[PDB]
């Protein structure tokens, strides 16, 4: 389901790195928002404008 | 402000874009790593290719 | 440490009870951070006003 | 607008603290959940109260 035959015989490294990508999920979707949303800002300022 | 307003519509596109792509992504992982930490949480240690 | 003896004889059901509240978790996190994120650039935009 | 500052310092701190409050319980929860499913992901039927 997720790779084809993927270090079976001694996986933990892959919940390991898992984990991680999961820290880099909340960085990536919080900077993501928070950058858009502050450009959009930068929008209604341009609107005004 | 009308070219920057057309930037700032492309900027729009390519975080959506960025943000839908990485939080589908690392969401099926979220999946995966849930299903291994579940049944296989070390349960192959268990096993321990005995 | 949670529950008291909470059923631990056979406490499977619990894990999936945790479930739930870890999906919670995100969103009780992902709304609130934002939120707070929200007024910052408010704030800043208030502030340069 | 300082007003609206006193009003957003306010916003901000009641948000701040109850993220912080939610975020500990519930990640407290989350290692509950990791502490099962690791020292007993189902291991109980190994140990199976023989």
């Amino acid at each position: 389901r997720q790779g084809r035959q993927y270090q079976a015989e001694d996986l933990e490294a892959l919940q390991n790195e898992l984990e991680a990508r999961q820290e880099a999920l909340s960085l990536s979707v919080n900077e993501g928002g928070e950058r858009r949303m502050e450009m959009r800002q930068e929008l209604e300022q341009l609107k005004q404008k | 402000l009308r070219q920057r307003h057309t930037e700032l519509e492309r900027e729009v596109s390519r975080f959506e874009d960025q943000t839908q792509q990485q939080r589908q992504q690392y969401a099926q992982a979220k999946e995966s790593l849930t299903t291994l930490n579940r049944l296989i949480p070390q349960v192959t240690l268990l096993l321990d290719e005995t």
